[PDB]
């Protein structure tokens, strides 16, 4: 079971993941626990706030997204390396190989009016190392368009480069055939190792018992494939922050939007069902033609476009459990304000479409002259604006009496 | 020579606009550029409707690009506020608003040129040749 | 030598056979030399100085942004040209302006107190207006448009909200030793080394 | 030239067993070991050299001598890296690496040139806080945890 | 502020005490009337001199309207017959060698008393002139004002306890 | 454009009337000279004097048969001090003023701007400016700090 936790804030979160480990402890205690992050420092808070909770943080492992799924390639399926073939400097060491090798070809033309003018090996660096973060960028991304390669069927819809990418690509694939180097890599492998997790009837040796994903807000579909799988055996936490409770994202299809209708939230601590819209009979007016969903604040539509996705990726998985613990914000400061404007998912922003809106002006939302919660600053120089932030910074020390400067 | 409309302007070939000493030629580049954005002048006007990623400013001052920069973007909010309210105080922005017959989906226009002025095509020459220099590297032969 | 080998062993493990350069070598290893970075002290005690990083938003009570002028943030990395992804986008694509637009969404989300902004505004070489960033303009006309001062009830919509931007939009002073930062009121300097120098009550 | 020697001295070391029952690492499996464990501590209190090297020196008989370190009052988190921690026949042991060793060349490395080294290095607050991290994860981790 | 750094900017009222200050080029470097490429003629013609002197006089001219159109209320001028030859007396000055002398002597060689015939020719109620006085009386007035009082503020307590995420290295 | 938004109808009327002496006054043929309109919301500019209405444009004569470089800049120099000071002198007691329609403003020490060409006329000018207790900011000034 895939148990998605949807919040407001981290410390929701973190209380959540406290819960969760006092409530089942783990059978093995040198089984170290998979947390996925993304950076040191979000490891670091989370090492922090665990030690602070629990007394201790200790065998918490925090590896990259990639780097687990590798290692779960590596646990589930044999015969794997411990370590990818095909990396950005491997793919770029090769393809500075097999470049000039295919300058021959009629359909690289382009690259040959490149590279054969002038080069001193180069330009030819630079072209193999763009054209392996490339790839990786397909290996991560588009696992169909590298299935294809390989056969050696094109893709139609595509830019022109692709006529100097499939051949590229392909004769690359046949080089670590031609090497002792191993076959596999990320974009064939994905498929088999989903179908390997719904095809068995037991669970394999070597997987964890329980795998957290807190501070990733982006993820790839090959990998939410990749993890639903995996979620079906093992019991995977998912703590994922959105700023709205309410569901902002976009649609597919009307057959869609019932079966997002269908599935409802419930609390962890209240039990209760709530819905995902905060209207279910004019939820289909919101939506669009093309299936962009009319946000009402501005802010979260042109900023949160990735979170926008994500929440369109998360809700597209069938055997996902989806739990809400948003904890409300009283709106009294300005910061506060605005919080609740997002979190609520309202629009307070008044255009004044007709004369009456645009006569009277109480009917916006009062602002205190002392509320310094949101200040912008205009500056002159960077070593001003970092002088005035130094002593903006010990006015609000002198304001605050319990205020610590490991919080700023 | 001949005097210039800004609302008059037909959009098609080559135009060369004398813009005298004291004159409003940064108003009239916001114009033109309001112009490109939402499609306006009939019959000279552009056969489609342009984005904010295909609008192509050449300016050589960088702090002259930067203040156009803000006008335009000041003048995508007013022009925005202007189509949402129907109404507005500038004779300019009083033909602008008569010319147009639509006001949801030209103020949807502005709404989402306003977000993508961010990623605004106004650079200067040699920005805009490194620019072209190292999107297209293969044609040029560039590192 | 840790680096020089790593880049001869990432060379020998795709088995090249023709000879290497070495202003190519020299490149490399000036690349992969300034390539590393620490964040070791990130939240040691002291106030973290840092970058906007992707995919890491932590609740902190003051979160200040500096740098938020136009053409510095968002980041904006041009694409290659011949990549298909920018060509076709799909839902789980990820880019850089989106990236830096979700970090500033959640800056603003994990700010629980006190939320502070600065950018350079006035130029220090030809005193040039420098606009903000577009993400701190539709921050502020959203503000204007979402707020109102208990002074002015019921004046004008874009009066009012000019009103609102022009409170909230402290305008410093050009060096620190001028006596407009000094004077009792909202905001006062805290450098007592300029205050004799701002009083002007000093021997020539 | 040293491998050859290298190796024969790995596997004299990997050979001697260190226990009181007279336990190798080699009948460690790739479950029981753990190397290189991280661990967060917490402490609220000011951290005050006095009131704890007097605490230390109540049980700890090595702190015959060693005259207490001066270090400010910590309040926060406190970092640490154990080398290895390895269950056998159901109990747990911690094991720490040490390899300066520069005024040592005979067989003088008894137990008590060892203690000296210990009393001079100021090893003995790392192994109490080590034994701390190891009682709170072992509480943490195992329930009715006894020490 | 220079003539070419005053492009695009405003100004209430602007002097322009040496907008009669001409140069001579030397070199031979001029464009084509036909083709307009750029043409450098290493040899000292007469011709290609006076191309150059052309294109010169053009963009005196060209720096004088930017000069002259910069003024909002007010502006000010400087003519004085102005000799670039040597010679003290020869009867006739080079102000037409200029760029305000080809406006106001409507590019026509004339003498002292001819260019101020040619400035009071063209008098309107805009356009006036007036006699360079050479005087002065006192430099200014300061008129002072008294600086009002402040004081900085102190900080009362610390701004943070001893918190420090330390290792063993740290406490040793 | 037709339409002039910055200057004065006077200095427009001055402009239309200096450069529209002879045809073809920038001496290329196709570089043409138009004659230019003025503002109808800027058309009550006026800076007036203790006097009278002072003009737009006032050509300052140099009195004298011939004269050298250096002389005539050093004279003009003194001239252009002179009438900065006079309008200094009489702009803090408010006779010189900027009018537009009803509305006034004094002269201040930044609305006079003098325009010179190179750097050794403008240091002159600076001299005769800080002669006459004036002082004066040189905003072409590209001389780097480490040189002083």
């Amino acid at each position: 079971m895939l148990r998605v936790y949807h919040s407001n804030r981290l410390d929701v979160l973190e209380a959540l993941m406290e819960f969760i480990v006092e409530r089942e402890r783990l059978d093995d205690p040198f089984e170290p626990e998979m947390i996925l992050v993304q950076s040191t420092g979000m490891a670091q808070w989370l090492q922090m706030t665990l030690s602070q909770k629990f007394g201790i943080a200790a065998n918490i492992d925090f590896p990259l997204p990639a780097s687990f799924i590798w290692d779960m390639f590596v646990r589930v399926l044999p015969e794997i390396p411990k370590e990818s073939a095909f990396n950005k400097q491997s793919m770029s060491w090769k393809l500075m190989t097999l470049l000039p090798q295919l300058l021959e070809r009629e359909d690289f033309t382009l690259l040959r009016h490149y590279l054969t003018d002038d080069s001193d090996k180069r330009k030819l660096f630079q072209l193999s190392s763009k054209a392996a973060d490339l790839f990786d960028q397909y290996l991560v991304y588009r696992p169909d368009w590298l299935a294809q390669w390989e056969t050696g069927h094109l893709v139609e819809g595509l830019g022109e480069a692709q006529a100097w990418q499939a051949p590229l690509w392909k004769a690359l694939v046949e080089y670590t055939h031609q090497l002792g180097q191993p076959r596999w890599h990320r974009a064939n492998l994905y498929q088999r190792f989903i179908e390997t997790l719904e095809s068995a009837t037991t669970c394999p040796p070597g997987l964890p018992s329980r795998v957290f994903i807190c501070g990733i807000s982006a993820l790839p579909p090959v990998y939410l494939q990749a993890l639903q799988a995996l979620g079906k055996h093992i019991e995977i936490h998912l703590l994922f922050t959105n700023p709205c409770r309410y569901y902002w994202g976009d649609i597919k299809d009307p057959a869609y939007l019932a079966k997002l209708l269908t599935r409802q939230r419930r609390h962890s601590f209240e039990d209760r069902e709530l819905p995902l819209f905060r209207d279910s009979e004019n939820a289909g007016q919101l939506f669009n033609s093309d299936g962009e969903q009319d946000v009402g604040n501005p802010l979260l539509a042109s900023w949160g476009k990735l979170g926008r996705d994500y929440i369109y990726l998360l809700s597209d998985l069938e055997s996902s459990q989806e739990l809400d613990a948003f904890v409300d914000v009283t709106p009294d400061n300005l910061l506060h304000n605005i919080q609740s404007d997002i979190l609520e998912l309202e629009n307070r922003a008044v255009a004044g479409v007709n004369i009456e809106e645009f006569s009277r002006s109480d009917n916006k939302r009062p602002l205190d002259p002392l509320d310094s919660s949101i200040t912008f600053h205009v500056c002159h120089s960077p070593q001003r604006e970092v002088e005035v932030l130094h002593d903006r910074l010990l006015a609000m020390l002198e304001e605050d009496p319990t205020l610590t400067p490991r919080d700023i | 020579a001949e005097t210039l409309d800004p609302l008059r302007l037909p959009l098609q070939g080559e135009r060369l606009i004398e813009a005298s000493a004291g004159t409003g030629k940064t108003f009239t580049i916001a114009a033109l550029y309001l112009r490109l954005l939402l499609g306006l002048g009939g019959s000279a006007a552009f056969p489609r409707p342009l984005t904010v990623e295909e609008l192509l400013v050449v300016t050589f001052t960088e702090a002259a690009t930067a203040e156009l920069r803000g006008r335009i973007r000041s003048n995508i909010h007013e022009l925005r506020i202007a189509c949402l309210r129907e109404t507005t105080d500038n004779p300019l922005y009083e033909r602008l608003l008569e010319e147009i017959d639509d006001k949801a989906q030209a103020a949807q226009w502005l709404l989402l040129a306003e977000r993508q002025m961010d990623e605004a095509a106004v650079f200067t020459i040699h920005g805009f040749c490194q620019r072209m220099l190292n999107l297209n590297a293969f044609e040029s032969g560039m590192l | 030598e840790q680096q020089w080998q790593a880049i001869i062993a990432e060379g020998l493990g795709a088995q090249y056979g023709d000879a290497v350069p070495l202003s190519l070598l020299r490149d490399e290893l000036a690349q992969r030399l300034d390539q590393e970075r620490i964040s070791q002290r990130f939240l040691a005690g002291p106030v973290n100085i840092c970058t906007l990083m992707p995919m890491r938003s932590i609740p902190f009570k003051v979160v200040c942004l500096l740098g938020m002028n136009d053409g510095v943030y968002p980041r904006q990395l041009a694409p290659l040209g011949f990549d298909l992804m920018s060509q076709k986008p799909k839902r789980g694509d990820r880019s850089r302006r989106d990236d830096d637009r979700y970090l500033f969404l959640e800056a603003l989300i994990s700010a629980q107190q006190k939320l502070y902004i600065s950018y350079i505004g006035r130029s220090i070489q030809d005193n040039s207006e420098r606009f903000p960033s577009v993400l701190v303009q539709e921050l502020i006309d959203y503000i204007g448009q979402s707020h109102y001062l208990p002074g002015d009830e019921a004046l004008n919509c874009d009066e009012s909200e000019a009103r609102v931007k022009a409170h909230l939009t402290c305008l410093h002073t050009r060096m620190p030793f001028d006596p407009q930062n000094y004077q009792p009121g909202e905001r006062q300097s805290y450098a007592r080394e300029w205050l004799p120098a701002a009083s002007q009550a000093g021997k020539a | 030239q040293w491998e050859p020697v290298l190796t024969e001295w790995i596997t004299a070391v990997l050979q001697a067993p260190l226990n009181e029952t007279g336990v190798s690492l080699s009948q460690l499996s790739a479950r029981n070991k753990q190397v290189e464990m991280e661990f967060y501590l917490p402490i609220s209190e000011p951290l005050i050299a006095s009131q704890l090297d007097t605490l230390i020196r109540q049980f700890d008989p090595l702190s015959a001598g060693c005259p207490p370190l001066e270090f400010m009052q910590v309040r926060g988190m406190l970092k640490g890296f154990i080398d290895l921690v390895f269950r056998h026949e159901g109990r747990y042991y911690l094991l720490a690496y040490k390899s300066n060793w520069l005024g040592e060349d005979s067989s003088a490395y008894t137990q008590q040139a060892m203690a000296a080294a210990m009393q001079a290095h100021r090893y003995d607050l790392q192994y109490q806080l080590y034994t701390l991290a190891l009682h709170r994860y072992l509480r943490h981790r195992i329930a009715d945890y006894d020490y | 502020v220079t003539i070419h750094k005053s492009k695009g900017l405003e100004y209430p009222l602007v002097w322009l005490p040496f907008i009669t200050n001409f140069r001579v080029q030397e070199q031979a470097f001029y464009h084509d009337r036909h083709s307009f490429e750029a043409v450098l003629d290493l040899n000292a013609a007469p011709e290609s001199v006076d191309l150059a002197e052309a294109e010169r006089l053009a963009e005196d001219l060209r720096l004088l309207y930017v000069a002259l159109t910069r003024s909002v209320w007010h502006c000010s001028l400087g003519v004085a017959p102005l000799v670039r030859r040597r010679g003290d007396k020869k009867g006739d000055t080079d102000v037409h060698q200029s760029a305000l002398g080809r406006l106001l002597q409507k590019g026509e060689p004339q003498d002292a008393a001819g260019l101020r015939t040619c400035i009071e020719a063209l008098c309107d109620d805009d356009i006036a002139w007036q006699t360079a006085q050479t005087g002065d009386n006192q430099p200014w007035q300061v008129n002072d004002v008294s600086t009002a009082e402040l004081n900085a503020k102190t900080l009362q307590r610390l701004p943070g306890d001893n918190w420090r995420v330390t290792s063993y290295s740290g406490l040793q | 454009l037709d339409t002039n938004w910055r200057s004065a109808p006077g200095m427009v009327n001055s402009v239309n009337k200096l450069f529209s002496q002879t045809d073809d006054a920038f001496m290329f043929r196709e570089i043409p000279f138009i004659p230019v309109k003025s503002a109808g919301k800027n058309q009550a500019l006026r800076f007036v004097f203790k006097g009278e209405t002072q003009p737009a444009m006032k050509m300052w004569l140099m009195e004298g048969e011939s004269c050298g470089v250096g002389d005539y800049q050093s004279t003009m120099a003194q001239v252009c001090a002179a009438q900065i000071r006079d309008w200094l002198q009489a702009g803090q007691r408010g006779e010189a003023l900027l009018m537009n329609g009803d509305d006034a403003r004094p002269v201040r020490a930044s609305d006079i701007s003098v325009l010179v060409r190179s750097r050794q006329e403008a240091a002159q000018v600076r001299d005769a400016l800080t002669l006459l207790e004036i002082p004066s900011v040189y905003l072409s000034n590209r001389d780097s700090v480490f040189e002083t």
